[PDB]
């Protein structure tokens, strides 16, 4: 079962003969790819909708609304920025002075992803932002604990940068332009940060996804498998969300169950045939 | 005018710099009080045990680096803040 | 040009060594801040009770071993950190 | 070659004894750090209020008993730990 027509038929049959569900699932599978992830959540209208996100996106917004440079959309957008990946807590501006001076000489925006940033540093950054010295945005690092470190290393491999950690043997004050990652576009809003077209060699990305695949092959619980699959999809594939539409709540729950059944059946049919 | 007693010196604290080694503006606790000032008035001199008095080495007009502490006092003269401290708190003279 | 007053000495502390007694890289709190520096400027000398000044025993050029404490102050001159402290904090002179 | 300033003395702390007054081996906190050492370098001398300097009593080569405290400092020279302290910390000279 490889063609999209057969996948649509399987999804239609598994959803109690609903053609729209099967067609939507086939479209999502085609767009996202083979290594991607599709989830189902509640919608708001009366019609189903599909939202597919390509690239790297995590549920972190900016740490200060004053970073916004486009109030029309209420979002931070940076063109060809630098990415500073620090596996540490930033509180004193003094650690940030050398790299900030260097990027000011370079003249391109900088995105700082850290565990958290204290108020003095936020005040310094927001003061420096609109005064024209430097264009800076700051967000928090996704995840908690080891998974946060794994996500930081994934972003470093994607953007071609190096994570600044104390446990590895480097300090923030000694960072250079080589240690900073690069990308083509960065979009930040209240809730999500999106890195678009990060520069990186395919060899490192493929090595990282192979390592995570081998990790998947040696995991027991389904939650850890799901998290690893989400990471692999963020590295290589895409992420799709299907919003179920219904007038009431009982109808919403019934249709959500049917869509989840169709999704599971399509996965099984793709992996083993019909 | 204000004239200090013995070995005390009156200085005017320099304005704290905003831009540091580039265009990066420092706002908050990062900008510490500058330890440089312009000497305005100089006392007569420290008095020795025997009875002779020797004039201070700092002259009026030079820039000095001073160690702020409990011995340094702040006074508002001519509606302007100045620092009165002993000459022993002066560490070096710039140029 | 910075010149200290009386018996104060300005030194530039040496960089803390990375490899210690072999190839083992020392990273973290183990690498204590080096207590050796090269003197840059020397004050005129300490003042006796009667009044004459005797010159300090440290000449500009040699390496000294100093005891870091509350009396030692750090200052930024020529965009470079230097240490200002009294001559009594000098313990020995290397070579 | 390391030489002290004024009335400071550099000594080499002696190894703490293991067998004590018999064949009993002492291991743990009981073996208190030995307060005997061999002086290596001696400063020029302490300076008086008038201005003359007098040489120290301890001569290079003497075994001394010293009082360890906050005035005694530890320094690593020639990859060997030595003790730098004022001559006032010296209590007695053996033989």
């Amino acid at each position: 079962c490889s063609d999209s027509k057969a996948i649509a038929q399987v999804g239609t049959i598994s959803a109690n003969s609903d053609e729209t569900v099967g067609k939507l699932i086939a479209e999502a599978m085609d767009k996202v790819g083979k290594e991607g992830v599709i989830t189902v959540e509640d919608g708001t209208g009366l019609q189903d909708e599909l939202d597919v996100v390509e690239g790297m996106q995590f549920d972190r917004g900016y740490l200060s609304p004053y970073f916004i440079n486009k109030p029309e959309t209420g979002a931070v957008e940076l063109e060809s920025p630098f990415i500073l990946l620090a596996d540490k807590k930033i509180s004193n501006i003094r650690e940030m002075l050398p790299v900030l001076e260097a990027v000011a000489k370079a003249g391109k925006p900088l995105l700082i992803i850290a565990e958290d940033v204290e108020g003095e540093a936020l005040a310094t950054l927001v003061v420096n932002t609109m005064r024209g010295i430097v264009k800076v945005a700051a967000v928090k690092a996704p995840g908690f604990g080891d998974r946060r470190k794994a996500m930081l290393q994934d972003i470093a491999t994607l953007t071609g940068g190096t994570v600044i950690s104390e446990e590895i043997g480097m300090e923030l004050e000694k960072a250079t332009l080589e240690d900073l990652g690069q990308a083509k576009r960065v979009v930040i809003n209240k809730d999500t940060t999106t890195i678009i077209d990060g520069v990186g060699e395919e060899a490192a990305i493929q090595g990282r996804v192979a390592q995570i695949r081998q990790q998947i092959e040696e995991a027991t619980s389904d939650y850890d498998r799901e998290k690893l699959q989400e990471r692999v999809a963020k590295l290589a594939g895409g992420v799709a969300v299907i919003k179920v539409g219904a007038a009431t709540e009982v109808e919403m729950k019934e249709k959500k169950a049917r869509v989840e059944d169709a999704l599971h059946a399509t996965r099984a049919a793709v992996e083993e045939g019909v | 005018n204000i004239r200090p007693l013995h070995d005390r010196v009156i200085v005017k604290r320099k304005e704290v710099e905003t831009k540091s080694a580039g265009g990066i503006v420092l706002t908050g606790s990062a900008a510490a009080k500058s330890t440089r000032g312009e000497v305005l008035a100089v006392g007569n001199g420290r008095i020795l045990e025997n009875g002779e008095v020797k004039p201070l080495d700092v002259k009026v007009g030079d820039i000095v680096i001073f160690n702020d502490g409990y011995g340094v006092k702040s006074e508002k003269i001519d509606n302007e803040e100045v620092l009165i401290m002993s000459e022993s708190d002066i560490l070096a003279i710039v140029e």
